[PDB]
């Protein structure tokens, strides 16, 4: 039977329709392979990001089945703000600036960074930042400890947002971890943060991180 | 072409997308008999919003017996959806479409994009692009929830005709 069909019964029976219809629900599309390096203000709309050793795939959020059924660009304002307060929660990001004061306190008048962070984070625990400058503007390269990474429609889009047209996002692999990179183009209790950062233990594991990713970090500087 | 065939492709236009009385303009029925490369209807397409295109297209082509075109258009700030019985640059899966820019949808195109012919209905959205007053045009096809409910239906349908 056709659509043909289907139409001059349904003409009479408008309750088989109705069933019909309602039916005809589950995306069998929408999944597509992707290059890196993975350019995210080009991209498609409500769309995830799957990164397998099997593939590198985008799909629309209907079509994921990976997310069941957040945090907003603003929400992760709320987090900046109160930074202050989170300190050794967001440990791991602090550990990013390597004890720089400069970098630092570039963070205090970018907030994007935070916010991108705070977002990749609420998605995935097992990030490492690190941050670094070209002409006083603050970049920062968030590394996947692990090969196989989703990033949510809804990540995606609001990391865009909290970008503005300021700063690049861009997903790659680099010597065999995914990398996001974050590349600014352009640009409130510092005090207390350069003595609380200063003061905080970077411990032994962590310092592993940075050793093993050394040339990753440096083929990441250019 | 006639009145009734109008008001049925008309009526059913507006059933099938789901439209508000604001958002379809209609051209006259007695302009189109006489001129067939002027569309029937064009229907205002909301962004972020699903919409049955196939089965559309395949009722137009139940009650015309031609095979029909519909071209989407992006007119600037908003993507309208032009129908012809008859036609006078062809849809794919995701479509990118610019101010000026026409993307003809028939059913040989759906054909062509969907992966098997059987229970398969295809459908689509428009959404609003990064920069620029561009729109994309994803088109996404889906199949039944549960296929035992699918098959029991047929079989029903099956029943029915005569
Ligand atoms: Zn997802």
């Amino acid at each position: 039977l056709t659509l043909h069909d289907l139409h001059d019964i349904f003409r009479e029976h408008p309750e088989l329709e109705l069933k019909y219809l309602n039916m005809m629900k589950m995306a069998i599309t929408g999944k597509e392979s992707i290059c890196l390096p993975f350019n995210f203000h080009s991209h498609r709309q409500h769309t995830c990001l799957d990164i397998s050793p099997y593939g590198n795939e985008q799909v629309s959020r209907i079509a994921c089945t990976s997310c069941e059924d957040l945090p907003t660009a603003s929400d992760a304002m709320v987090a900046f703000i109160n930074q202050t307060s989170n300190i050794m929660k967001n440990r791991n990001f602090y550990y990013g600036f390597c004890k720089s004061s400069e970098l630092l306190k570039l963070s205090t008048n970018q907030p994007p960074i935070f916010q991108i962070y705070y977002l990749l984070h609420a998605a995935n625990h097992d990030i490492v930042p690190f941050m670094h400058a070209e002409d006083g503007r603050l970049h920062m390269h968030v590394i996947f400890e692990n090969p196989d990474v989703h990033i949510p429609c809804d990540c995606i889009t609001q990391m865009l947002t909290a970008a503005r047209e300021d700063y690049s996002v861009t997903l790659n692999i680099v010597r065999d971890h995914v990398v996001i990179s974050v590349l600014c183009h352009a640009v409130i209790d510092v005090t207390i943060l350069q003595r609380k950062i200063d003061e905080m233990d970077i411990p032994n594991d962590v310092s592993e991180s940075f050793e093993r990713y050394k040339e990753l970090i440096q083929e990441l500087c250019q | 072409m006639n009145k009734v065939l109008h008001q049925d492709l008309v009526q059913a236009t507006r059933r099938i997308l789901k439209l508000g009385p604001s958002e379809l303009r209609v051209t006259d029925a007695g302009l189109i008999c006489k001129n067939p490369n002027y569309s029937v209807c064009d229907a205002m397409l909301k962004t972020d919003t699903v919409y049955c295109v196939e089965y559309l297209l395949s009722y137009w082509e139940s009650r015309t017996d031609h095979v029909p075109c519909f071209i989407f258009k992006n007119t600037g700030c908003a993507v309208s959806l032009c129908c012809f019985v008859r036609a006078p640059r062809h849809v794919g899966e995701f479509n990118v479409l610019k101010v000026n820019e026409s993307l003809i949808v028939t059913l040989k195109d759906i054909e062509e994009i969907k992966p098997s012919a059987y229970g398969v209905l295809t459908k689509c959205v428009v959404r609003k692009s990064n920069s620029a007053s561009v729109f994309n045009i994803e088109l996404i096809a889906f199949g039944p929830e549960n296929e035992g409910e699918y098959e029991n239906l047929l079989r029903e349908l099956y029943a029915k005709k005569a």
